[PDB]
């Protein structure tokens, strides 16, 4: 079972209940962006929905196909938005299509939402009560001049990846510059076209023998300097 | 009156096919002049990616063993 | 019928048609979808 | 007219084919396609290719780039040894993939669309589009996360250590910060030098990276001048804060002045562009000295016989120009058409 | 048989609906053609009444047509003789008389 | 020949049902933006009552233009001159005088 | 322009349907929840009799708005003042005055 | 407030349709069960005449519930008392009366 | 771009257009038949349509699915033809099911058609306006007593 | 319409445009289904 | 809905439902249609 | 292929009763179908060949 | 999730009948990878285990 808490067990079995408020957040700050906060409703007193003390604005959202099976293809639920007014273009020209971001999805009992968003207060109110759910944005599936449409993904989705990665080559080193496995820490060289430069901010490795011996780092190459000639 | 035009906001659940509302179009049926459910090759021609819409992917033979 | 809320219907037992059209054809004559 | 050893061509063509042996692979396509006793000579036949989309593309595999050694290269060459039986369709494509270009039944011949730089060759703004009952005259899809390619195998054969398979690693570490790491193999058809199977796999990452949006913005009866591979302009007045187009309603040549739609904002420095459309169908395009209110544009020249309710766009200097090339056009028993295209 | 002597008495529905190619531009503009090259061929909703013996006549004379085939009439709306076709013909049975209801379509064959 | 220059029946209906941008999920916030620039074109119910006699040059008028080119009128609504288009224009052809019930939906091109 | 000061006659249809999230169990058995957090809007089928001069400045008015936009109007109903949307506004004309039939929801914007 | 304590017009429908398993293939062999335990629950369509000063007070109280929240009522019809749940109670506003029309379907939660 | 005239252009931007005419012409030469010209309309003379001096026969003929793409399956169009009074199962038993031939279809504005189409004239009538697809039988999918369907491909 | 015989309908139109689907995806481009 | 213009419709529907689920089905668990 | 025949038979009689328990509608011809890979499917079962192995 | 696998783990480690008289760890590696397979055939070769 989902460790959740026992009020809103309570709640559930209730033949009456309050309204379920579904609270989203998009996290942009892993891909260089920001982060944003969306309820489909506002409050009784016409304001944004507030949360555990924060604002979420009011935009028309709505998620679906959320579920959590094992067999099969992975769930891939899907997330629309409203385009009006060009906001959502907006960030698609400035974060690469929100593609690589984060979703994160609370369902809430409209009985525990904090006391300002009445305007009688919440007895009840309880910010622990929240049920949270972490997705990724995979792509922008549609994007018009009336809303958007995102595909969500689980963030493990092991779609493209491959096992074992690391591959065997000769003429090319497959470490990171500057990363663990090249450990490499020294001054400004040269650049990815073997140019000798000064300048830290254009110095890359062209990941050739002659690119390491510019930093004297042949011993943690990443290639092998043999194979070449026994593939024949 | 219109050409719907399905895209995919209205194919993954029907939050924007009432958008539109469809009204005219339904009450309509359609016409033989013109047709409905164009459903827009936006996503599908993209879904191997951009590079397969510009050339067709060579294919390399099969891994085997014996070598 | 509104179209709006029909045409999600139609899509979605043409789905299922789809993938049960698929596992029959998986089947020894078939057609190995 | 076209030396192979020399690799030049003397001036206009006029078919007349020759002879000779070329290591041109758009001519080793030709005669896979034109063959009769082993090739498809006896089905398709001449006439139903063109001829012409071929020269333009071998004159394209012919251009000297940058070897990577110190020297120059022809950019796209053959020496394929083609022995096991394959079907005619996947030669075509290893093909067609070996030098960027997809095969399309053009409607008379069978052409060939080749990624190039290209000129726009028409215009479209939401005023020239079929607007569906939902206000998206344009609709646009993006690619993937897992579909934009950072790394790639490419497997070329070298004929210096041995004539055997050497695989050349591809990479763009600036869009593996951003996109993971998406990594990919793919086998280069004729290659045979370092050089093109690098460039293979850089064209490959490039436009996985570059490339990312496409577009369905079904058009009126004018889509019988589109073929596929058109590079063309969205006028999205929505995409864009402002707008860019609309249609003329009052032509008044003495005193020279237009009358348009919506409303026309100067910006602060340097002279905005007019498009509009001539007495003969030709888009020339003028610059205007000033806008009255939001409508009386007053433009350097007027064109002769402009026609009112005709479309005209705006070109400002801060404006990126958002061109895209058509992948499908769908006739839709209507009389309108219904284009996708990608970003260019 | 080739004319259609019988009257009709009412007022009758002539229905035209011609059909056009019609394209929906964005802000308010569209696009117009005529779609066919022969006009418009027009339907008329006729309504007959007739004594209980000369309902046989009527009866033979649009089932000798059978849905298919043409007849001439002359529509007593532009009195100019056209081609039309019935495939209906309804008729209710009365004590004394009998009342057709049809519709005739007009047809370049 | 460019503008219908009949006199239409006291009562007409005239809808106006703008198109507008509506985005709204459930019951919760809703956004409405004007959509395009020509945002309501209207529809008049036409009904008109003509003798025998002019039917056919109303007729005549009405099908010579069939669906496609639009025509100029002046409804008695706001005494605007306009341009509209008709598409259906029913008849009905009683013993001294026909009844035309059209539809007229105005256009910008 | 903000409100709206045209009367209506003859009783309105004032229509509440709240959106509610229901689930039948079994053996009579049921749950129910309020869906929303802000009540329901409801909307009045509104009805409107003017002089034929001043249905020109009520088209204005409702076409200055044009299906988005918000007006203030207070409904002989509760006699409190709510913001409302007009989308439809058919209208009918005679010989001396202008019939409207509408619509107006209740817009929390 | 937890109790409809409103007087209803004479004129009011009693449906019951209750819900049971039906097999029965074709016309052959027919098979019924009564399927759960609290078989009908009926539903009264329900009118009522108010003065327009209370019918403020009747839709605050049929919208304060709001679709959920049922309520106890005694029909005039078994006298017994019930539980129901009202979803969507229109009105209509005369010169000096107003009438509801509204569904009460009876629960058991 | 499709290299097509500049009237063909003229005419398309036009707010108020012409019909546009779809002509059609079987071309079993190739597989020991004849040439067989189709319109859909007759003109307004109740005679086959005469498009540059060439009388195309009124018969019920529709085709679809026709479009331009090169990524994926090649495009497969359809054509529908009346087998009312028998004629295309007689041109079915003497060419092997019309399997093989060409279809050559036009479209040319009406405004271009021949004088002779219009009581009239036309004053803007020109030969060289039109626009020409080719394509190929593959199969008789359908033939019964009443239609006729055929599958078309890219030659 | 009644809604069974209408899914019914529906149902088996969907199977058939799979079969048409899968059969058209085994030609050349296609996806070979 | 007539029929006969409600079926084409019913066709292209299961078509696209057919396309989408056999481009959902060649994803990693699946069944690779 | 194209909705030019379901309305041939205009389908008016059958669409304004939906159908029957008694009989069935859209019953879908097999004709085309069954012969998309060539007559000689339809009477043999195309026997199958080991694929081919490029060691050999 | 560490704690499922930490579970397993402990049920993996369990000792069950030999077969041959002695016990043995219920569920142990010892496979050598070496071709390159997509990551989804090696996890549910994982989860099959
Ligand atoms: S070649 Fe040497 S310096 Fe360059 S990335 Fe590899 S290990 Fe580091």
């Amino acid at each position: 079972m989902q460790d959740i808490r026992q009020e809103t067990l309570n709640e559930c079995t209730r033949a009456e209940q309050s309204a379920s408020v579904v609270l989203w957040e998009i996290d942009l700050t892993e891909v260089g962006g920001e982060r944003y906060f969306f309820c489909n409703e506002q409050n009784e007193k016409g304001e944004p929905v507030t949360w555990q003390g924060r604002q979420y604005q009011p935009y028309p959202i709505q998620g679906s196909g959320f579920e959590l099976n094992g067999k099969g293809t992975s769930t891939r639920p899907t997330l629309t938005v409203s385009n009006l007014y060009g906001m959502v273009t907006g960030m698609a020209e400035d974060m690469q299509s929100l593609v690589g971001g984060t979703v994160v999805r609370r369902k809430v009992y409209a009985r525990f939402l904090d006391a300002v968003n009445f305007v009688n207060g919440n007895s009840y109110a309880d910010p622990e009560q929240e049920v949270i759910s972490r997705w990724r944005i995979e792509q922008c599936s549609e994007l018009s001049a009336v809303s958007a449409s995102f595909v969500l993904s689980t963030p493990t989705e092991t779609d493209g990846a491959v096992f074992p990665g690391r591959i065997m080559l000769a003429n090319t080193c497959t470490w990171t510059y500057r990363g663990d496995e090249c450990g490499y820490s020294g001054p400004a060289v040269a650049d990815e076209y073997d140019q000798p430069t000064s300048d830290i901010t254009k110095d890359k490795c062209s990941k050739c023998l002659s690119g390491c011996k510019f930093r004297n780092n042949v011993g943690n190459f990443g290639g092998f300097l043999s194979i070449n000639k026994l593939s024949q | 009156v219109f050409q719907i035009v399905l895209g995919a906001a209205a194919i993954a659940g029907s939050f924007f096919t009432a958008g539109a509302t469809l009204a005219a179009w339904g009450a309509a049926i359609g016409a033989g002049g013109m047709t409905g459910i164009l459903f827009s090759l936006g996503a599908s021609m993209v879904l191997g990616g951009v590079a397969q819409m510009l050339a067709p992917k060579a294919r390399t033979p099969r891994i085997q063993t014996t070598d | 019928q509104i179209g709006p809320a029909a045409l999600k219907a139609v899509y979605d037992m043409a789905r299922k048609g789809a993938r049960d059209e698929i596992q029959t054809q998986m089947r020894d004559g078939g057609l190995f979808s | 007219n076209y030396n192979p050893q020399t690799r030049q061509y003397s001036g206009i063509w006029d078919g007349t084919f020759k002879p000779a042996y070329s290591n041109n692979m758009a001519w080793c396509l030709w005669d896979m396609l034109t063959h009769p006793r082993y090739g498809m000579g006896k089905r398709l036949g001449a006439a139903d290719v063109d001829k012409w989309a071929l020269y333009v593309i071998g004159q394209y595999c012919d251009q000297s780039v940058p070897d990577g050694f110190g020297g120059t290269e022809p950019r796209i060459t053959c020496n394929a040894y083609l022995t096991t039986q394959r079907k005619a369709w996947d030669v075509l494509s290893d093909f067609c993939s070996a030098m960027r270009c997809m095969p399309v039944w053009n409607g008379q011949t069978l052409t060939f669309v080749q990624d190039r730089p290209s000129d726009k060759t028409w215009t479209y703004n939401r005023s020239n589009v079929v607007m569906p009952d939902d206000g998206a005259p344009f609709r646009y899809s993006f690619s993937a996360l897992k579909d934009r390619h950072n790394a790639v195998e490419v497997n070329w054969i070298d004929p210096n250590n041995g004539w055997e398979t050497a695989t050349e690693l591809v990479e763009d570490t600036q869009a593996i910060a951003r996109y993971g790491r998406n990594v990919t193999k793919m086998d280069a058809f004729g290659c045979t030098s370092r050089g093109q199977a690098h460039r293979a796999g850089l064209w490959l990452i490039k436009t996985e990276l570059l490339e990312t949006q496409t577009v369905d913005f079904s058009v009126g009866a004018e889509g019988l001048r589109h073929v596929p591979g058109d590079v063309i302009e969205i006028c999205d007045d929505d995409y864009a804060g402002i707008s860019t187009g609309g249609r003329v309603l009052a032509v008044n040549s003495q005193t020279r002045t237009l009358t348009l739609d919506r409303e026309i904002t100067l910006p602060s420095s340097g002279t905005a562009l007019i498009s509009l459309v001539d007495g003969s169908g030709n888009p020339v395009s003028v610059e205007v000295q000033s806008v009255t209110d939001g409508v009386k544009v007053k433009v350097s020249r007027v064109p002769d016989g402009v026609a009112e309710y005709s479309v005209w766009e705006l070109k400002l200097p801060t404006l990126r120009q958002r061109l895209f090339r058509c992948v499908s056009i769908r006739e839709n028993d209507d009389g309108t058409y219904a284009i996708t295209a990608v970003q260019h | 048989m080739k004319t259609f002597r019988w009257k009709v008495k009412p007022g009758m529905d002539v229905a035209s609906v011609p059909s056009v190619r019609k394209v929906r531009f964005g802000d308010g503009y569209s696009q117009r053609a005529p779609a066919g090259l022969n006009a418009n061929l027009k339907t008329y909703s006729v309504t007959l009444s007739v004594p209980r013996e000369e309902a046989t006549v009527l009866e033979s004379f649009l089932e000798e047509h059978g849905g298919w085939k043409s007849f001439l009439w002359t529509p007593p709306y532009e009195w100019r003789q056209i081609k039309v076709t019935c495939a209906k013909w309804s008729s209710r049975v009365s004590m004394l008389r009998v009342e057709f209801s049809a519709e005739f379509e007009q047809v370049v064959n």
